[PDB]
Order: C-alpha cells, then sequence, then structure tokens
C-alpha cells in the first residue's frame, strides 16, 4: 500500500503513547503533545507528529488542511472507545478534566463487566513474558504505580529509537505494542470503565482508520474536515464498514485422521500446519486488500473475522479470493478442506454504546454467520462436482495415512501422498522458530505459495514473500509476523504409555487423551457481555478484548500451565484444548487449568473436558474420537463437568476437584499404603459393592460393614488401630447417596491405577 | 415405494473409511453392492441387473427403525421462517448445537421439525471398539470398531416388492451386512411391513416442488443444474478397495462424491449405476446412486 | 444349489474362560486382566473373531499336509472356508462366525450366583529366591453357556467338496472341545462343551439328516 496509508496507519497506532509517556513521568501536558514531542524526539517524521499532536479534533482545527490525515484517525479513535468524546465535553474544560479523569486507576478487569454483576478486579502492567506466571486480576492491584510504567517508557523507547516506519517493519510493531501495553488501560476516565487496553485500542483505531480511508477512497470525498468532523454524527450513520468472517472445514478431520505409525509427528505437524493455513489466509487476505494484521479482530480455530471497507472493490476481492482458495483446497486436498466468507454491512451507530442497541450487535454478526451456513451447505457447483466425480483413474495402492490417490510416493518402504510426505519433512522442521513462505519449496499453504520452516542461520540464504516466528515476543533482526502457538512437549508420544511408571516401578503402563473445551464461547461473544448495563456493553472493543484474553490464555499460558509435565499439547487454539502424555500428567494438567481459567476469569465460564485412558501403541484417531465422545458426555452433564475414562464417571468440575481428587483418593492412598498386597486386595471388592449397590441394597450394605472389619483384623499390630479410620469413612461414603458412591469409586480406580506393578 | 423392509442387526461394522471406524446406518451402495454379490454367488445376476435396469427399482439408505420409522434430518432446513424466537443467544446455540447434532427423526413430527420445533437424538446403539491380535506374529493389534444397537432398534430400508429381491435379502440376513462379516459382524433378522399410511404417500419420485433425498444420489449430468442453484446438499466420499474374485491384488476403485441424504432440492433427478471400476478391469464395479425423495410442506 | 447351512449349539463352559479385553474398552476395569463383555449388557461373550481363528489354527495342525508361516500359504481346505486375501478363488470363505452372547443368564440368576464373572487369583514363585509375586484373572463362570450359531453357505460349482467341508467343520469343532477356548487354557482355562449340536438349512433345500446324526454321533 501507499506512502500515505503507511503514514495515516502509523499515526493512528501512535496516537496515545502520549498518555503512556505523562504516566510514567508524571508530566501535566496534555498526551498529544507529550506523544507528539517524544516521537519527535526519535524520528523525523512530520506526518505521524502531526497525526500525534492532533488527533483530537479540538486542538486547533483551523491550522490543518480539509485533507489531513488526523481528520481520518480522530474519528477512528472516536470508534474505537466507543464512546463519542464531543459530547461528554471533556476537551474543552482544562479544570473539569482534572477532576474527571481518575489517573490513579489500573485497568479494570474485561470480566468485571461479563455476566452477572462481581467483585471487581484490576490488572498489574506487567510487559507479557512467555515464561512468566500468570498476571491474575486483583481488586488489590487498583492503586496506579509510576514505577510500573517507567520500565515500559524505557523500553518502548529502547525499542523505538532505531524504528523504520516503513511496510515491512509494520507487523512487527504490533507486536512490541502486544508484548508491552496489554496490561495498561486506554483512558481512565472515571464515567467510563477501562476494561479497554490501549493495545486493542490503538489498533482498532489503526484498522478503523484504514477502513475509512478505503471508503473515501472509493467515493472520491477527500474533504475529511467536512466528512468526519464537521459532519461526524452523519457519518456515523453510513454503513461504513464490513465484518468479515472466514470459517474453515476440516481442521479435526484433518489432523486427527491417521492410521499408521508415526501418527504423533504427522498429528503435531498437521495442527501447525493447519493454524498456519488460517493464519496465511487472513495474511493474504489482508495483503490482497492492502491492509494489514490490524484489521484482524480475531484468527483461530479455522475462525477469523475482520473488519473492513464496505466498498464493491473489498466484496469483488472477497469473492475472488475465496474462489481461487477454494480452487486451491479442491486441487490440494480435494473435499477434506472447505473454507468459506462472510460478510455484513454495519455502520459506526452500531457499535457505539451510546448509540447502539443490543440485537443489531447481534445481527452484525448473525448476517455473516448466516451467508457463511449458506455457503457451507451449497459448496461446490456444477463444474467442480463434474471434474470430481470424472473418475478414470486405475490406481492399485493407496496412502497409508490419509488414504489419498493423488501423487504416491514410496518413502521408508510406506506410499505417501505429497501432503503427507511435505507434512513428514515439516515435522521435523516444526523444531524451528522461524517459517518462510516461498513459491514451491515447503507444503503448499496457498496458491503458489508454499510452508517452509528454515533455521535462522539459513534464513539469509533463502527467498521468500514472508516470514513468522513462532512464540517470541522479541522484535528480532528480521521482520517477521509474530505467532502464538500451543506447543509444549516433554517427549515422544510413544514413550508416554512407559512413562507413567515411576522410579521404584508403580504405576499403569497406560496413556491419557484429554479433550477440553470452553462452555458456550460464542455465547459468551455474542451477548456475554449484554447481561449488564441494559446491554449498553455490547460494542466490538470489550468483545474483541474478550477474544485477545482467550487467545493469551490458551496460546501462550497453557505452555507454562504444562511446564514440568509428562504431555505435549498438540492443539491449542480458541476453545479446543488436546493433550496427550501420561495419564497422571494429564489429570493434573487439567485441574490446575481448569483451576487458573476459573480464577482468570472470574468464575464467569466453566469448561468441559474429557479424559480418555489408552494403551500403547493405540491410534491416534481413534484416541481422538473416544476422548471426544467423553468431552460431549461432560457437556452433558449441564456442561461445567469432567468425564474420566468412561460416560459413567461424569461429575461437575468443582465435585472431582474438592471431593474426588483432593480429599477421598488421598484419604485412601493413605490409609492404603499402610496394607500389604494380601489387604489392597479388599480394593477390588469395595468397587464390587459399590458398582452392585442397587442389587441387594441392604445386604451390600451389610457385605460392606463385614469386608471393612476385616481389612481391619488383617493389619499389622497398631497398624490396625490406624484403619479403625476407614470403615467409618467408607461406611458413611456409601450409605450418603449415589453421588459420593460414584466419587468414591473413581478414587478407588484412581489409586489402583496408581499403584499397579506390571 | 412399494414395501419397507427391516433388518434387526445384534453387531455390525459399518466401516467409514477405517477398521476402527464404523457408522450407525449404512448408505445404499453398500446394500446394492451386496446384492449384487448375492446374486452372482446365487447365479442369477443378470436376472438383478435387469431389474436395476429398470426405473421400477428404487432403493434408499438405510434408517433407524424403532417402533416407527426414522428420516434422516433434512439439510438446509434451519430456516429461521419458523425459528424466529426472541429468546437469548445462549439458548439460541442451545438449540442450533442440539438440532447440528440431530441426525435422525421419527416419521410422526418430521413436518413437526420443520415447525421450528426442536427434538434430540435418541439411543439407538453403542458404537464400541475391540482390540484383537494375531499370535504368531507379536506386533499387529488392530481394532475393529461396531454398532452395537439396543433397545429393539433396527434398520430399515423402502425398496420395491419383489420376489428376487425378497430372496435376495433372505439370502443376506444369513451372510452380513459390512465389515468383518466372518468375524461376528453384520448379521441381522429380516422382516417384511407394510409401508404406513402416513408416509407412502409422501415418498415420490416426479415431480417439482420440495424434496428431500433418502439415497445417497448423484443426479445425471443433465439436471445438476437445478440440484446447484436451489439445492441444500452434503458431499460423500464413496472410495474403497473393489472386491473381485479374477484379480490376486487389490485395486482402489475411483473415488465417487455423492450427494448426501437427506439432501433437499426443488425437484427430482434421476440416479446412475455408475461403473466405478479401474480401467482394465474385466468385470464392472456399480456404485449405486438413485434416489427416494419425500414431499415437505 | 445355493443353500446355507447353520450349526447352532450351546457352548457351555466346563472351566473358568478368559478371553480377555482392552482395559479401557469393555468398561475400565479395576482388575488387572478383564474379560471380553458385551457393551450393553456388560456380560461375557465369545466373539467370533476368537471362534474362527482357533478353529483355524486347530485345524492348521491337521488339514494342512505341510507347515505355514503365514495364514495365506494354507491348505486349500482351510482357505475355502475361512478366507485367503492373496488367493482370487478364496478371497472370502464359506463360513461365516457369530459372536456368542450369555444365553444362561436366568439360569445362573435362579441358582443364586451374583455375578456372571470371577477373580482368579494365582501367583508365580521365583527358582532363586521363592518369593510368590501375586497374579489376578478375570474369568467367566463354569456353568455359563453361550449361543453358538455358525454359517456354511452352499453355492453351484461347490457341492463336490462339500462331503469334505463338512467332515472339517465338526473336526474343528471337536478340536475346539479338546483344546482350551481363547486364554491361558494350558493352566486349566477354557474347556468348553458343545450342546444340542445340529445343523439346519435355513436358506435354500439340502439333506442334512446325515449331518445331523453324524454331529451327534462323531462330535
Amino acid at each position: 500500500m501507499k506512502k500515505e496509508k503507511i503514514d495515516l496507519f502509523y499515526g493512528a497506532l501512535l496516537h496515545d503513547i502520549g498518555k503512556v509517556i505523562q504516566r510514567a513521568t508524571g508530566e501535566r501536558k496534555k498526551h498529544a503533545l507529550v506523544g507528539a514531542d517524544w516521537f519527535d524526539e526519535i524520528a523525523d517524521n512530520q506526518v505521524i507528529s502531526d497525526q500525534i499532536r492532533y488527533h483530537m479534533a479540538n486542538y486547533q482545527s483551523d491550522k490543518l488542511g480539509n485533507d489531513h490525515l488526523a481528520y481520518i484517525t480522530y474519528i477512528a479513535d472516536n470508534i474505537a472507545s466507543g464512546v463519542d468524546r464531543r459530547q461528554s465535553n471533556e476537551e474543552s474544560d482544562e479544570d473539569a478534566s482534572a477532576k474527571i479523569w481518575d489517573t490513579y486507576t489500573n485497568q479494570a478487569d474485561i470480566f468485571n463487566v461479563f455476566g452477572a454483576q462481581t467483585d471487581k478486579r484490576y490488572f498489574k502492567p506487567t510487559v507479557l513474558n512467555l515464561k512468566s506466571k500468570p498476571n491474575f486480576a486483583s481488586a488489590t492491584y487498583e492503586p496506579f504505580s509510576k514505577g510500573d510504567y517507567a520500565a515500559i517508557a524505557t523500553r518502548i523507547k529502547n525499542e523505538l529509537a532505531e524504528f523504520e516506519f516503513n511496510q515491512a517493519q509494520i507487523d512487527s510493531l504490533l507486536n512490541l505494542f502486544e508484548a508491552i501495553l496489554s496490561f495498561v488501560p486506554s483512558s481512565t476516565n472515571s464515567k467510563e470503565i477501562a476494561d479497554i487496553s490501549l493495545a486493542e485500542h490503538s489498533r482498532l483505531t489503526a484498522a478503523f482508520a484504514l477502513a475509512i480511508y478505503d471508503y473515501l477512497e472509493d467515493k472520491g470525498r477527500h474533504n475529511y474536515k467536512e466528512d468526519l468532523f464537521t459532519k461526524a454524527s452523519a457519518f456515523y450513520e453510513e454503513e461504513a464498514f464490513l465484518l468479515a468472517s472466514f470459517d474453515l472445514s476440516g481442521i479435526q478431520d484433518f489432523i486427527y485422521n491417521i492410521a499408521t505409525s508415526g501418527a504423533a509427528k504427522q498429528l503435531k505437524a498437521r495442527s501447525l500446519y493447519l493454524d498456519f493455513m488460517s493464519e496465511y489466509i487472513a495474511d493474504s487476505l489482508l495483503d490482497k486488500l492492502g491492509l494489514n494484521r490490524a484489521n484482524l479482530l480475531y484468527v483461530g480455530g479455522g475462525h477469523a473475522y475482520f473488519v473492513l471497507a464496505n466498498t464493491e472493490k473489498t466484496v469483488e476481492t472477497l469473492v475472488q479470493f475465496e474462489k481461487d482458495f477454494n480452487q486451491f483446497l479442491l486441487a490440494n486436498f480435494q473435499t477434506r478442506l472447505y473454507v468459506a466468507f462472510g460478510w455484513g454491512s454495519f455502520a459506526a451507530k452500531d457499535i457505539m454504546s451510546e448509540l447502539n442497541s443490543p440485537e443489531s450487535y447481534r445481527q452484525i454478526y448473525q448476517k455473516a454467520s448466516r451467508m457463511i451456513s449458506e455457503k457451507k451447505i451449497s459448496r461446490y457447483d456444477y463444474r467442480t462436482l463434474m471434474l470430481l466425480n470424472r473418475g478414470g483413474k486405475s490406481s492399485e495402492r493407496e496412502c497409508e495415512i490419509c488414504h489419498s490417490v493423488e501423487n504416491l510416493v514410496s518413502y521408508h518402504d510406506q506410499k505417501v501422498c505429497d501432503i503427507c510426505r511435505g507434512l513428514y519433512q515439516f515435522s521435523k522442521e516444526i523444531a524451528h522458530d522461524h517459517f518462510i513462505i516461498t513459491e514451491n519449496e515447503g507444503l503448499p499453504i496457498g496458491p503458489n505459495a508454499c510452508l517452509k520452516g528454515v533455521a535462522f542461520e539459513k534464513l539469509s540464504q533463502e527467498s521468500f514473500s514472508r516470514v513468522y516466528v513462532k512464540n517470541d515476543y522479541k522484535a528480532g533482526t528480521i521482520k517477521a509476523t509474530h505467532v502464538f502457538v500451543g506447543d509444549y512437549q516433554c517427549d515422544e508420544i510413544h514413550k508416554y504409555a512407559a512413562l507413567s511408571k515411576n522410579e521404584d516401578g508403580l504405576g499403569i503402563k497406560r496413556l491419557a487423551v484429554v479433550r477440553l473445551d470452553v462452555d458456550d464461547l460464542g455465547a459468551a461473544f455474542m451477548a456475554g457481555f449484554s447481561r449488564q448495563g441494559n446491554g449498553q456493553y455490547s460494542t466490538l472493543s470489550r468483545s474483541a478484548t474478550f477474544s485477545r484474553s482467550m487467545s493469551l490464555f490458551f496460546k501462550v499460558y497453557i505452555n507454562q500451565f504444562a511446564s514440568d509435565k509428562k504431555l505435549s499439547i498438540i492443539y491449542a487454539g480458541g476453545d479446543d484444548v488436546f493433550a496427550i502424555g501420561s495419564w497422571q500428567d494429564i489429570i493434573a494438567f487439567t485441574v490446575e487449568l481448569r483451576q487458573n481459567f476459573i480464577k482468570w476469569t472470574n468464575g464467569k465460564l466453566t469448561l468441559s473436558a474429557g479424559i480418555g485412558l489408552f494403551a500403547d501403541k493405540t491410534p491416534i484417531s481413534l484416541m481422538a474420537h473416544q476422548t471426544g465422545e467423553l468431552e460431549e458426555a461432560a457437556k452433558g452433564n449441564e456442561k461445567d463437568s469432567i468425564s474420566l475414562f468412561s460416560s459413567d464417571y461424569t461429575f461437575k468440575f468443582d465435585r472431582f476437584i474438592t471431593n474426588v481428587y483432593d480429599d477421598k483418593l488421598e484419604q485412601i492412598r493413605y490409609f492404603f499404603n499402610h496394607q500389604d498386597e494380601r489387604g489392597k486386595n479388599f480394593i477390588y471388592k469395595l468397587i464390587e459393592l459399590l458398582r452392585n449397590y442397587e442389587s441387594e441394597e441392604k445386604m451390600n450394605v451389610a457385605r460392606l460393614a463385614y469386608y471393612l472389619t476385616r481389612l481391619e483384623e488383617l493389619t499389622d499390630k497398631d497398624e490396625r488401630d490406624k484403619f479403625k479410620q476407614f470403615k467409618k469413612l467408607f461406611f458413611k461414603w456409601y450409605t450418603n447417596n449415589e453421588s459420593d458412591r460414584k466419587e468414591a469409586e473413581l478414587a478407588l480406580l484412581l489409586y489402583v491405577y496408581e499403584i499397579r506393578k506390571d | 415405494t412399494y414395501k419397507l423392509y427391516i433388518m434387526t442387526f445384534q453387531n455390525a461394522h459399518f466401516g467409514s473409511g477405517t477398521l476402527d471406524s464404523s457408522k450407525l446406518t449404512f448408505s445404499a451402495d453398500r446394500i446394492f453392492s451386496a446384492l449384487v454379490l448375492e446374486a452372482l454367488k446365487m447365479g442369477k445376476l443378470d436376472a438383478f441387473l435387469a431389474e436395476a435396469n429398470q426405473d421400477k427399482f428404487t432403493l434408499t439408505d438405510a434408517f433407524p427403525f424403532q417402533f416407527g420409522p426414522f428420516l434422516p434430518k433434512p439439510i438446509g432446513y434451519p430456516k429461521h421462517d419458523q425459528i424466529d424466537q426472541s429468546v437469548d443467544v445462549k439458548e439460541v446455540r442451545r438449540q442450533a448445537k442440539l438440532s447440528k447434532k440431530l441426525q435422525f427423526l421419527a416419521l410422526e413430527n418430521v413436518d413437526d421439525y420443520l415447525n421450528g420445533e426442536l427434538f434430540e437424538n435418541e439411543e439407538h446403539a453403542v458404537i464400541d471398539t475391540v482390540t484383537k491380535n494375531q499370535p504368531h506374529k507379536d506386533d499387529n493389534l488392530y481394532q475393529v470398531a461396531t454398532t452395537r444397537f439396543s433397545n429393539d432398534t433396527s434398520l430399515y430400508v423402502i425398496a420395491n416388492e419383489s420376489d428376487l429381491l425378497n430372496e435376495l435379502m433372505s439370502s443376506l440376513q444369513y451372510s452380513g451386512l459390512g465389515g468383518k462379516r466372518s468375524s461376528g459382524f453384520g448379521r441381522f433378522e429380516l422382516d417384511i411391513q407394510n409401508i404406513p399410511l402416513e408416509l407412502s404417500d409422501r415418498l415420490t419420485k416426479n415431480h417439482s416442488d420440495k424434496v428431500m433425498s433418502l439415497t445417497t444420489a448423484l443426479p445425471v449430468d443433465a439436471d445438476l443444474e437445478e440440484a446447484m442453484e436451489d439445492g441444500h446438499y452434503l458431499l460423500t466420499k464413496s472410495s474403497g478397495f473393489a472386491f473381485s474374485h479374477a484379480t490376486n491384488e487389490n485395486y482402489r476403485k475411483q473415488d465417487l462424491y455423492k450427494f448426501a441424504s437427506g439432501s433437499t432440492f426443488s425437484k427430482t433427478f434421476e440416479g446412475q449405476i455408475v461403473d466405478v471400476r479401474p480401467l482394465d478391469f474385466p468385470h464392472a464395479v456399480l456404485n449405486y446412486a438413485k434416489p427416494l425423495f419425500f414431499k415437505l410442506e | 444349489t445355493f443353500a446355507k447351512i447353520k450349526f447352532s449349539a450351546q457352548i457351555r463352559l466346563e472351566t473358568g474362560l478368559h478371553i480377555g479385553g482392552s482395559d479401557a474398552f469393555a468398561a475400565i476395569g479395576a482388575i488387572d486382566s478383564p474379560v471380553i463383555k458385551d457393551p450393553i449388557t456388560n456380560l461375557p461373550i465369545i466373539p467370533g473373531s476368537s471362534l474362527k481363528g482357533k478353529m483355524r489354527t486347530l485345524l492348521a495342525k491337521v488339514y494342512n499336509e505341510k507347515v505355514a508361516e503365514k495364514p495365506s500359504d494354507d491348505s486349500d481346505i482351510l482357505s475355502r472356508l475361512f478366507g485367503n486375501s492373496k488367493d482370487k478363488r478364496f478371497k472370502m470363505g464359506r463360513l461365516i462366525f457369530r459372536d456368542a452372547f450369555l444365553s444362561n443368564a436366568d439360569e445362573l440368576d435362579s441358582l443364586g450366583v451374583r455375578s456372571y464373572t470371577e477373580v482368579k487369583f494365582e501367583n508365580t514363585i521365583d527358582r532363586i529366591t521363592a518369593e510368590a509375586n501375586p497374579r489376578q484373572i478375570e474369568r467367566a463362570i463354569r456353568n455359563s453357556t453361550f449361543d453358538f450359531e455358525l454359517i456354511y453357505e452352499i453355492t453351484d460349482e461347490n457341492e463336490n467338496q462339500v462331503e469334505e467341508d463338512f467332515k472339517v467343520i465338526r473336526d474343528g469343532l471337536k478340536l475346539l472341545e479338546l483344546d482350551y477356548l481363547g486364554g491361558s487354557g494350558s493352566r486349566g482355562y477354557g474347556k468348553v462343551a458343545f450342546e444340542n449340536l445340529k445343523a439346519t438349512t435355513v436358506f435354500g433345500n439340502y439333506d442334512v439328516k446325515t449331518l445331523n446324526e453324524l454331529l451327534t454321533a462323531e462330535v
């Protein structure tokens, strides 16, 4: 895109850095002036300087030309905050501004305005780091401190001292901004709620400024002052934006359908490959329109949302891009993968909290969702279907993994297709942190574009169009797009069955697969904030801060939750979590993740989990299928449930945590490490009497009283004055109700799996 | 369009691409192939081929039968014209998920599903996997998936009343249906029942209103356009290895993409007994794609 | 003549049977070595793969006249009934096995049993230190019966070998009574008997009177 668009984007993104400098230094000057002065100390660019200086249109508008870009940026800021700041009169009286602005308040938690009203929490402003322990919001973190922002300002100045404001560096700046201001409020107005990070605020301002620029360029309207300042109320009514989206169907089937050995390496490679396919689709769509990742609201799980200019050229470019990528998917994966695009026209007034209404903010999503659904139902036209059904191929042999016929090759005396071959090659390249896009080298990720994972030292010897860096907040020497995925891996999957044994040989030789899902994520996105304030809390900014909160929780933070655990996180994006490892570590990881989530979201969103146990060398597709069934069963238990190893042990998460994992299983490892192998068999008998209580209810209870008082006689002298507790304990667990019987059954089964020697 | 053939299974395996995958119900190409093999083993293959060449022969995918015929969910009718409600988004997403999970509806309320009503799936079969080994080479540990039915639930198809088809079904009931038939899977007991008066009046083949398909049928090239513009459908592969008693080596047959059930259309079409055989092959491989339709309000 | 004969019988166990299923598949079983069960009724079953494999192995020591490293260089007698994947003319056999479900759970309930399966406790004694390591194995109860039902298909250009195939099947069944069904049967598991072993024609027409009397005579 043009140099003018580059300058406009940079001015829109850097307009509120003066707020950061003002909070760090404690100066009493206006934030725009401080930002412009600080920018002039580090870069000689007049256009960005005046954009930062005059991003409030009330500040010396008469000195600015009618075609000046700040009249765009200004109104874009009004779009990003969600509130028309002209009506609040906060820019015209300094004395009132000193009493309205509460500068001693940190960023509020996004969940303070989510769901039912609860206690308020506030985030301590911290620089995001991959290895850091979580930054949970807290009501104690409300007071503001200058020392926290001192390091923020120092690092921002150090990174922007030698920054080049050109095209190729643009993406890296966004990463830097995400690294620093994700826990700093955009506005400290007492009348407003500071749940919006300045991070996303500046990204949204830049995206909307680009959209308005494209719209005005299409319509030939270059009098920005007249259109966006004098007639801003009229511009707010014009349907100026397109809420676009794409959905890629076939991700689960493509990832999990592996039939032979080597399924682990393929499985992780396909997960990374498909995430990068989604990222490349988003970035190539943005490149074709001359936009950048600032317009990307959310990417992940095959779902991506964008805010685009509402022009016929945008609709055309969307249709032709969708057709080209559908042709590419038909050529490379036949009908397994299919991308469907979506869009809905909306105005500025549909997302400002003071002007919009809840059902319109729902309908702007619903239009794109409905159109995506209709395109998903009717996929291919007559010509494509006829081309698919031409037949006429005499192939004796098939692919051993994905059963494809196209382009079969021999490799390690197996017969793989071209895609399988590329994925086997890429499985050794996933260890690198740099992934380039070439024209014919690597896994075909797009039209005349292939993805290749290349080490850093060889990057200077490779030809590419775009480069991606995985799990890095540091702006490297190479201008690269930064992506974050959950990729923790302790050992190989085929070793996890044997790794469940301890140093003493204790533990069953089994492995576990956990599938976890966030409950009603889509309902949370659509109307999770609409419960409070009569729906005044339904705007784009808070929904997309919710999206970034979940993204940082599930693509960066799960890697820290999985630290020091013998497991691998295969897929972690959006709401679906897939992990595989030793069964004890899998259970502990699931419980820890649930607890950290319930602490992160204040309790307002729950998970549902399925944990399937399997033996060594179990084919991965079967493990994924059975664990998906267990996850569905856990969902069926009014959600907020965990299902362990079959549907019969479905519990509420809090019940499993409080009563089973940390209560009964503890009060069984205890007493039952005090009994020999002769008395560690009654553990099987107590299981049968719990599985057979509905037969012979009252003599099954008697059979218990007897069998419990026999374990307490087969013991050892005074070791038996210690098993006098089990009898009293397991008796009441047996006699209370069915829920505690099931909990004791699961606890006994867990203990049996822990102490097994075979 | 004449009878309501019922097959009561105990264990079955309908592979969807792998030995460890088993669907609840099979498709009509599988049962047509089973009939072809039983007819050729009988020796009366030519008579069955001549019967299939006629336009009277109609077949449909197996559907669940639990005290009444079931029909596949009509893909393409979640339409808001009968589901327009003022409920919250949580309930809208819950009902959308419930309808997406739904695959089969009872006959007595199919039109009720078109009135905006929401129904849940019923317990028909449990799909479980069993591990087996070979105790002479200690490396093969293969998993087989099953479709063990319960609660007096059977499968049913709709077809013309023919003595050849009746005896073919009777020989099928001791030969199994799909999967590892010589291992304890696929066998069934057959029953012949009359089509209910609320169903036979709806099974149609030739008119120009809204028709929901009952067979995994690929239309002829002449009328695919009408299925493209105003047709809602799902695409299903039909790949696999072509069984053959004439070749030592197993040949993969051509992958063919049909229209699933129940795909909704605005007009009926004609099916194909498509030759999916590989080149230079001695005998044909017939893939049956011929639709039986259901009228909608 | 296209007919199908159905050898139906009641397999009565005479010792505890341990066919054995996957730990997490046949339900999560606390015992170390669970037996395979029905996924709904949770009653032990005898899968048709078990019977087919054991019968093929037993008749592989009699009707093979040689040795085979794989179940592909087998005799024509075994290939024609069980099937051979690499032979064009026997890509599927004439025998169709079925799972044998529990058929006398009522009789077992009337006798007074509480479970249709039992836990047998064994141990191994070290040959040097003379220390005993215990072990548990799950078995199906002795007097449990299962519905055996095996079908043999007679087609055209196949009536010449029928009088042989009959004998083969009979021999196999006899060997299944003289050997163990799947499990640790060299140590006493899995001894079975066939009761009411008779064959009837169920599709088409065939003479099974001589076969029926020889089923009771030769067994």
